[PDB]
């Protein structure tokens, strides 16, 4: 009967109370000792629930929805269980008053339809603001990079970091594929972003300035190593190998070793450019840039290995001419070059730019973003209380308890961080209802603040998928009046 | 959330209370019994904590940290556990007052960083004082750990062995001493005065057939001594005496062309294999472990030869000579492989008249080699023995009134927790812990700021600066960081979950 | 022998922690149900410990400490119990370190004497010649009582009453000489000092009683006018009184026989001798002091030299009151006393009004022994701990650690004040120590003040209490 539901509520609370301190990056961790005697410690709730393997069906239901939250999304594994468990506590006193469990399940479903509608409204999507793929992400890195020595030049630096991930496919983002090399000399704000692959000048031999740097219709050719007059494992044999480059009409030759002076003289009259001593990581990125392939010898070169970009030019950046690839929209990876008066100064700025790239990387994958830090969580609970006037009747008190159940997420975040959950909830609602609704809770020092001002954002699909998973799993537990466990 | 905070403090206190009496040179020993029936007695906390097998979730963190302390430092075994329990006892009083546990964790982290900057001003330099005074610290480094044992009579001999061994295996660039590059080997029997320092791997061998010479000839002024490293066994080709003998003549040509004096293999040899190697003056070496082959190529600057066809003269290990030297009255008659050039690895040779003396000397030498690494890595050092903890206490307590807020009480509890070590050393020395603690604080304020510690072993007087008792600063700095790192992980886990035994 | 002391400290700590919740007006009230079925509710620490009937022998000493707390200082009966338990709670860790209680007991007496001089240097120096601070001290202390607007006129009446008996070097003055007579009727606005004396009862309501006499003698007489022909026996009784010209007769109240026969009323009416009967036994010792007379058991012991002097003895006409007053005792040997009449319509008025004046006279008397006042609210408890922080480093030996634990036990009082007010315990205490670098005693603008004797006696009594607790190493049955 109805008594079995009460037993299932305490089963979800017992699992919740263990996962309450685990909410948040600074929250507590659970130490589980398996019967195998191997002891592991994990922050994420998935692995925590996988080691328990609870036989109870209602507690196991929270484990299944937690594994799907960590698989298809990867974030919100702990929050989906706390929200689903706390929702069970609000429905506990309703059964004692005679309210059937059916309208309790259907009452929460009506609140979800009103909650999801407000999520898209609280989200930030700019159209008519006359922006682009950079200025939106450039501002987010500003404040994170603010209060630094480069703050004066910080406006120019945010352009090269955002355009790094925009030059390649927005569906697959990898920070390791973007190389960064330091260029000694020059002003820091005069650095330019390169769409292709760039590297330094490794030629130590005389005879430079013998080749043109501007090609109208260049061709990309990949040959591992020939490029030698004398084998480093005959003059006519090398001339026949260099003739294959002339037969295919390729003005670009790249290798991982140095190039002898014989190739530079033969490539002068044919306007063919060649660069030796190229790093192994650079050769793989050039192949992915033009979408070609490398051939071992010069005889087996196939015609489809050739490729062309918009324009090639050799810039004077750093009082030295460096190779770079510009105007390649098909390049799967870019390369960044920084300028500065010293190599140690660039290294300190280079490491600071990696943090700004990782922030805008997760924002590009998911274009639906809502304001975090209790902002969205407080607005959803407030709107359900105002719209409940037409929900009046037994369905009103059900949704009113759902709005209070949404306050458990910011609670544990403040309790695990040391803040007082009693005072922070009273001062937040006053600043949220009066004036602007964007005022959140600061995670560092307890005070009222705007998360939209601090540019700390959270993806909305984490909360949307967790809200439907917490409600769907709740309707399954509230609908079970009897549980029979067979032995075997 | 209710009984967890109270149980975690009492569980870690009872386990840490075991080694509180063993801290210091006067710390009392204990009787440990292995599951095989062997009785061992030692004062080292690493041996006592490692042998503990328990299901308590809180006490398992002491074993996980103690494994990393032996490699990094090795002296932070007993000291850190007692210091970590002091932070937990002071945190228990704060939990009852309503202090948040993470604030206690973050309060000890900020208090530890402030105490490091205070000792940076009062520390002194070694090499700036003199060059030979640095070596005097290395000679007396092992004397402190060996002063409580019978080894303290011959201690002057073991002091010079650790000085020349670290210089070869450690370069002043990285200033790192790898434990894998130091081979610790010892046997029962003999005495402790016959211990010698070897610049390379020992690799004891009986030289197979007795007709083989016990020494390696230079072979007409040849360069060094070439040795062959084989990772494959020596057998005739298979998917009769003259058939296998003719096949052995083809494989031995790779040794003659490369010019290897001694042949080393991982597997045993046949009887006819030693017959051809005897007339060619090629001593055979069989039954060599896999890990022993790594020490051969590092000391002799050799390479690993996977197969017989890959054997070359450039991959042969080069040494000075290989001879068999009798050690004491032992009938094993081990051998010595020397170098005469600086290698990247050494092997420690320690002997003793008792099985316990050998094990106690190897572990004491391990901690002695780590102190030399910290003295070279950091020239600035401080005077320990109770003087460092009192200095850190007065520094944090003075800055506690200057920092307002909740952290004001976090600094007071952190300063009182630092007083546990000098009081424990005072208790372990048989003196009043409170009466002695007030004496050390009075001499460092009204008179002048200096380092005066508690004497565990009977000495002439106080002020160890006169007796030249030095401790590494980075060694003591690593201890206070692991103590705060361990104290947080205990507070960061409020949950206890364990299953049954089927 | 430690098992006897540790059992008494834990038993006494549970009593101190139970009373700790009653500190302050917002504190938690404790309920005690007597075996007879009576249930009392109040926050008074002296009432709870008295009606608790503690069987623990050492814990009964807290009643004697709370009794001397109200008798000397007059305030802090709950705070002295908290401070006593704070030292007992801190002494638990002292015994675990191997410290003998003698050093623990001897260090508390030395720390209590040094804590007095620290408070005197930080205290504001005031004098009794300035009536500005004397009126504001008693007026703000009555804000916790039913009297509000009428409390303004009650303050100067209590100030001028103490200044007459305070003198200069008299120091402690007995509070039993101040008698507050409560009576139904009248109001609070009507007050009369009547420095001569005031009785507790009315006069003869029968026919023939003059009820008023001018220039009469007053004396204590334990005799009684009763029959054993009867008028002849009562005539010699009234004739011997006429020999000494005693026109005011005071008979001790006794339920054995009556006071004055109706036949003797007509005899004393012609002689104009006023009679006041039903004199309580408590007033027998009171009238023998201010009036300078002596109790007279028999008729032969009655003499003229033991009789006082009274200017005018009259019965004031009032609604449901009829209070008799005497002025001009004219006695050089006996010092004057203050007896104030309390009037009001409701019985609950004159009751709490008498108790409210008790706390007002004690605080004023605190300035008589030691002048100066210290602002309450945890200021003196924290200020002492601030001075003992740097002083603890100057000590040596076992006592050096005691100074640190002594200042830690003093923080319990300001911590409880923050808990009973609903505010965060630690957070409020940290805000007080943070501003301590600038402000010192600053509560002054809130008109909340406390005398120095309360904070001084609370430390002195708690230091000797805990000292005597650790002196009992055994509990034996001796009958």
């Amino acid at each position: 009967g109805k008594g079995q539901i009460i037993s299932n509520i305490n089963a979800c609370v017992a699992v919740q109370e263990a996962l309450k301190p685990t909410l948040g990056p600074l929250g507590s961790d659970i130490l589980i000792v398996t019967s195998n005697q191997k002891t592991t410690i994990s922050n994420d709730g998935a692995t925590i629930l996988k080691l328990l393997d609870v036989v109870h069906p209602a507690a196991k239901t929270l484990v299944d929805i937690s594994r799907a939250q960590d698989a298809e999304v990867g974030d919100g594994t702990t929050s989906v269980t706390i929200l689903a468990g706390e929702l069970m506590k609000e429905a506990k006193p309703f059964l004692e008053e005679g309210i059937s469990s059916h309208l309790i399940m259907k009452g929460y479903r009506k609140a979800v339809s009103l909650a999801v509608e407000k999520i898209n409204e609280l989200a930030v999507d700019i159209t008519s603001e006359k922006s682009s793929g950079r200025e939106l992400l450039e501002r987010c890195a500003r404040t994170a990079m603010s209060s630094k020595l480069i703050h004066n030049n910080a406006d120019f630096f945010v352009k090269m970091c955002v355009d790094a991930v925009l030059s390649l496919d927005r569906n697959d983002l990898d920070d390791k594929l973007i190389g960064i090399k330091k260029i000694p000399g020059g002003a820091m704000e005069e650095s330019l972003f390169i769409n292709g692959v760039a590297f330094k000048k490794t030629f130590s031999y005389a005879g430079f300035e013998q080749q043109p740097k501007k090609f109208n219709n260049p061709k990309i050719l990949s040959l591992n190593v020939e490029l030698e007059l004398k084998a480093e494992d005959e003059w006519q044999l090398i001339f026949e190998k260099l003739r294959q480059v002339e037969e295919t009409g390729a003005n670009i030759v790249l290798s991982k070793l140095p190039i002898g002076d014989l190739a530079t003289q033969f490539f002068a009259d044919r306007n063919i450019f060649c660069a030796g001593r190229v790093s192994a990581d650079d050769m793989n990125r050039v192949i992915q840039a033009v979408g070609g392939s490398i051939q071992s010898t010069t005889s087996d070169i196939k015609p489809e290995h050739l490729g062309t970009c918009a324009l090639f030019e050799e810039m004077q950046i750093g009082s030295e001419r460096y190779n770079l690839f510009q105007g390649c929209p098909q390049a799967k990876t870019c390369t960044l070059l920084l300028r500065g008066g010293a190599e140690q100064v660039i290294a300190e700025v280079e490491r600071s730019l990696h943090d700004a790239i990782m922030i805008v990387k997760r924002a590009l994958q998911n274009k639906l973003i809502v304001a975090g830090g209790g902002a969205t969580e407080m607005e959803v609970s407030k709107c359900l209380r105002d719209y409940s006037k037409t929900i009046a009747g037994k369905q009103q008190m059900i949704i009113n308890a759902f709005a209070k159940a949404l306050e458990v997420i910011p609670r544990q975040l403040c309790e695990n961080a040391g803040f007082d959950a009693i005072e922070i909830l009273n001062k937040l609602r006053l600043a949220h209802s009066k004036g602007e609704k964007w005022y959140g809770v600061v995670f560092e020092t307890e005070n009222i603040g705007d998360n939209f001002a601090k540019f700390v954002w959270e993806p909305a699909l984490v909360k949307i998928n967790a809200l439907n998973s917490a409600t769907e799993a709740t309707n399954l537990i509230l609908s079970v009046d009897e549980t029979i466990t067979n032995k075997g | 959330g209710l009984e967890a905070k109270k149980s975690h403090i009492l569980a870690a206190r009872s386990v840490a209370s075991i080694i509180k009496t063993s801290l210091g040179p006067r710390g009392l020993d204990k009787i440990l019994i292995s599951p095989d029936g062997e009785i061992t007695i030692t004062n080292d906390g690493a041996t006592i904590l490692s042998q503990m097998e328990l299901d308590n979730e809180i006490a398992k963190l002491l074993v996980q940290l103690s494994k990393s302390q032996d490699d990094e430092i090795g002296d932070g075994t007993t000291g850190v556990v007692v210091l970590a329990s002091a932070l937990l006892d002071q945190a228990l009083e704060l939990i009852q007052k309503g202090i948040h546990p993470i604030k206690i964790a973050n309060g000890f982290d900020e208090a530890a960083k402030l105490a490091i900057s205070k000792l940076e001003e009062t520390c002194d330099d070694i090499s700036a004082s003199n060059d030979e005074l640095f070596r005097d610290f290395l000679l007396r480094a092992a004397k402190t750990s060996l002063g409580s044992k019978i080894v303290s009579k011959d201690h002057d001999r073991f002091a010079e062995m650790a000085v020349e061994a670290v210089i070869n295996v450690m370069d002043k660039d990285r200033k790192d001493v790898d434990f894998d590059l130091i081979k610790m080997q010892g046997r029962v029997g003999g005495s402790i005065s016959d211990s010698k320092l070897i610049n390379g791997v020992i690799l004891d061998k009986d030289f197979s057939h007795p007709q083989m010479p016990k020494c390696v000839l230079p072979k007409e002024g040849s360069d060094g001594v070439k040795l062959a490293i084989l990772t494959c066994p020596f057998e005739p080709p298979k998917p009769l005496q003259t058939y296998e003998q003719d096949k052995f003549k083809e494989m031995i040509d790779d040794v003659k062309k490369a010019g290897a004096d001694v042949v080393i293999c991982q597997w045993g040899f046949d009887d006819e294999a030693n017959h051809l190697l005897l007339q060619n003056d090629l001593p055979a070496v069989r039954w060599v472990g896999g890990q022993e082959l790594e020490h051969i190529a590092i000391s002799t600057n050799g390479r690993i030869v996977p197969r017989f066809q890959d054997l070359s003269k450039d991959k042969l290990g080069t040494c000075s000579r290989i001879y068999e030297q009798e050690f004491g009255t032992t009938k094993d008659r081990m051998l010595i492989i020397e170098q005469s050039k600086e290698t990247k690895t050494v092997t420690c040779f320690v002997r003793g008249s008792n099985k316990m003396i050998v094990d106690e000397a190897e572990r004491a030498l391990h901690d002695s080699l780590c102190v030399v690494r910290n003295l070279v890595k950091d020239s600035r050092v401080v005077y320990g023995g109770g003087a460092a903890e009192v200095t850190m206490s007065l520094a944090v307590s003075e800055e506690a009134d200057k920092q307002r807020g909740i952290d004001q009480y976090a600094f007071r509890g952190f300063a009182q927790a630092l007083d546990t070590i000098p009081m424990t050393l005072a208790e372990n020395s048989g003196l009043d812990p409170i009466g002695t603690l007030s004496t050390l604080k009075s001499k460092q304020l009204k008179e002048k700021i200096s380092n005066i510690g508690v004497d565990c072993l009977g000495y002439g007087s106080n002020d160890m600066k006169e007796l030249f008792v030095v401790d590494p600063f980075i060694g003591k700095k690593q201890q206070i960081l692991l103590a705060t790192q361990l104290c947080r992980m205990i507070l960061k886990i409020d949950n206890v979950i364990i299953s049954g035994k089927d | 022998p430690q098992e006897v002391r540790k059992a008494n400290i834990i038993a006494a700590r549970s009593v101190a922690d139970a009373i700790r919740t009653s500190l302050g007006p917002k504190g938690m009230d404790k309920m005690i149900k007597t075996s007879r079925g009576e249930i009392i509710i109040s926050n008074d620490g002296h009432t709870i410990l008295k009606q608790m009937a503690i069987l623990h022998p050492v814990a009964r000493m807290l009643v004697e400490v709370s009794a001397a707390q109200d008798s000397e200082a007059g305030d802090g009966t709950t705070s002295v119990v908290i401070l006593t338990g704070a030292l007992l709670g801190a002494a638990e860790r002292l015994l675990n370190k191997g410290i003998h209680p003698t050093i623990i007991a001897d260090s508390f007496q030395s720390a209590a004497k040094r804590s007095v001089d620290i408070l005197l240097e930080m205290c504001h120096k005031v004098s009794l010649s300035d009536r500005e601070q004397l009126v504001r001290a008693a007026s703000t202390s009555l804000s916790s009582k039913i009297v509000s607007q009428y409390s303004s006129f009650l303050a100067p009446l209590a100030v001028d009453s103490v200044l007459k008996i305070s003198d200069e070097n008299s120091k402690n003055v007995d509070l039993n000489d101040i008698r507050l007579v409560k009576k139904v009727g009248g109001t609070i606005d009507d007050t009369e000092m009547i420095d001569g004396v005031v009785l507790t009862q009315t006069a003869i309501k029968s026919a023939g009683g003059p009820t008023r006499k001018e220039k009469a003698k007053i004396g204590l007489i334990q005799f009684q006018i009763s029959p054993p022909e009867e008028r002849a026996y009562l005539l010699n009784i009234c004739k011997k009184i006429k020999k000494a010209k005693c026109n005011v007769l005071l008979i001790q109240k006794s339920i054995l026989r009556d006071a004055v026969n109706d036949l003797a009323l007509h005899f004393l009416s012609k002689l104009n001798i006023m009679v006041v009967k039903d004199i309580e036994r408590e007033e027998i010792e009171f009238l023998s002091k201010g009036l300078g007379c002596k109790p007279i058991a028999d008729i032969e012991l009655f003499t003229e030299d033991r009789l006082g002097s009274a200017d005018l003895v009259e019965e004031i006409d009032s609604d449901g009151s009829k209070i008799v007053r005497v002025t001009g005792i004219r006695n050089n040997n006996a010092r004057p006393t203050v007896s104030v009449v309390i009037r009001g319509a409701n019985n609950m008025i004159i009751d709490e009004t008498e108790r409210s004046l008790h706390d007002a006279l004690c605080v004023i008397r605190c300035l008589v022994k030691e002048r100066g006042l210290i602002a309450g609210g945890g200021a003196p408890e924290i200020e002492i701990s601030r001075r003992l922080s740097k002083e603890a480093r100057s000590m040596e030996g076992v006592q050096a650690f005691i100074w640190q634990e002594f200042a830690s036990a003093l923080e319990v009082i300001p911590t409880t004040l923050a808990e009973n007010a609903g505010l965060n315990s630690i957070k409020v205490v940290t805000e007080l120590r943070s501003k301590h670098e600038n402000g010192e005693l600053n509560t002054y603008e809130e008109h909340i003040l406390q005398p120095v004797l309360v904070s001084t006696s609370a430390i002195t009594l708690a230091s000797e209490c805990v000292k005597s607790i650790l002196r009992i190493d055994d509990i034996a049955f001796s009958r």
